[PDB]
């Protein structure tokens, strides 16, 4: 009666820049487990050049899909780990046009969601945000990965590194977040390790958002969720359109990717 | 003013003549800085209109060539105007062959250090900065060569 596949709406913009360094992955129906349709959307905000956030666009689905072929009953987080991980080597072995010293200071942030039946998975490196929309609240489903995040303080001074604030609160003083795929030069202070959560879908869930911070920087999780609350009311597309309209409306200088995933059930 | 000063000295596997004339190209610090995007030039005196990377905590740089002796493999350069918390930035580098073919260079500096930071946080940001340089000059050499 209503239809397995979500309507998904994209807007990803240059914005006031000059160079596009954000990249998106949309993969519906990417794959089948046990006879389950399952779901990938990955947001992907590159530094030093677009190689690398190009690059997971073109992989991550492929490498998260060939994990998950070979994933123990529901063990996401090791899934996910491992097709990170194997995204950061994949690089590790366009503007920079690939040459040296500027393709040595390149990376990504790269937030991705499996959506599968029963769950939604989101995996982040970096400070991309995955953001679920549910009973009108704004639930983050994702922790920005800050060098003054406390946690994340502690862990770079345990990799030997140092946080300065220098334009905010940098690794080193020069990267912005404290994880990054790429960046092997800030290597083992910056990892690729992504943290990842798993939530249960409910009757109440409306909409999963991830977008690149050239969204968040300039608009909350509340009154994102508020704007895809009533576009709701391709309606996806037309939330992802008047999100980054928004972030634009409210002077993002920066490039900004939005993708809307509608949760409830249709058609 | 509080003023800071550091000093930065590596060993280079590669002939001087090869290190020396890539430093000696003020007009080209892209060819080892991994943080220039682009760089034009407008001998003593010449001005150049850095530009940086997205990801750096800075967009721009305004450089000025106060000395360039090829005699004595010496450059001298001040950072004049930038985004990047580094005022009154003046900077010699030293290449001297190793009298072991191998290069030593030196670079030292003096900046003030900026409202809201350490001594020891600008010296590490600089020195840090430095060390990649010179790290990807190396890379840049073994290639050439
Ligand atoms: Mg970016
Ligand atoms: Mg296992
Ligand atoms: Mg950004
Ligand atoms: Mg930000
Ligand atoms: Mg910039
Ligand atoms: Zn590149």
């Amino acid at each position: 009666f209503f239809s397995d596949v979500p309507k998904i709406g994209t807007t990803s913009v240059c914005g006031r820049r000059r160079d596009m360094e954000d990249a998106v992955s949309i993969h519906p129906s990417f794959l089948q487990r046990n006879s389950e349709n399952h779901h990938f959307y990955g947001v992907f905000d590159g530094h030093g050049c677009s190689h690398v956030a190009e690059k997971c666009r073109e992989r991550l689905h492929d490498i998260v899909k060939k994990e998950v072929e070979v994933m123990a009953s529901d063990e996401w987080t090791e899934t996910m780990v491992k097709s990170f991980q194997k995204m950061d080597k994949e690089v590790s072995q366009c503007r920079c046009e690939l040459q040296s010293p500027q393709c040595d200071a390149v990376g990504s942030t790269a937030v991705v969601s499996v959506v599968t039946p029963e769950k939604i998975i989101v995996s982040n490196c970096g400070d991309s945000r995955a953001v679920l929309c549910r009973n009108g609240v704004a639930i983050p489903l994702s922790v920005d990965h800050k060098p003054d995040r406390p946690d994340e303080l502690i862990r770079i001074q345990q990799a030997g590194g140092r946080v300065i604030y220098w334009d905010g609160a940098r690794v080193l003083g020069v990267l912005a977040m404290s994880r990054a795929i790429g960046d092997n030069y800030l290597k083992p202070y910056v990892i690729p390790d992504p943290e990842v959560t798993v939530t249960d879908r409910t009757d109440e869930d409306e909409c999963l958002i991830l977008a690149s911070d050239g969204l968040w920087d300039v608009v909350p999780n509340e009154t994102a969720c508020g704007v895809a609350r009533m576009c709701l009311r391709n309606a996806c597309s037309d939330a992802a359109l008047l999100l980054t309209k928004l972030a634009l409306a409210r002077q993002s200088s920066d490039n900004v990717s939005v993708v809307v995933v509608d949760l409830r059930k249709r058609r | 003013q509080k003023r800071c000063r550091s000093s930065v000295v590596e060993t280079i596997e590669a002939p001087l003549p090869l290190v020396w004339s890539i430093l000696r190209s003020f007009d080209k610090p892209q060819a080892y800085q991994r943080f220039v995007k682009s760089c034009t030039m407008r001998g003593k005196g010449s001005v150049r209109d850095v530009t940086l990377v997205s990801g750096f905590p800075a967009d721009f740089s305004t450089e000025r060539l106060e000395e360039l002796d090829d005699e004595s493999h010496v450059m001298v350069v001040s950072i004049i105007g930038g985004n990047h918390r580094l005022v009154n930035y003046k900077s010699k580098t030293k290449v001297v062959a190793s009298p072991e073919k191998k290069t030593v260079v030196v670079e030292s500096y003096v900046v003030d250090v900026p409202e809201g930071t350490s001594e020891e946080d600008t010296i590490f940001f600089v020195d840090n900065i430095i060390r990649y340089n010179l790290t990807s000059l190396a890379k840049l050499t073994k290639k050439m060569m």
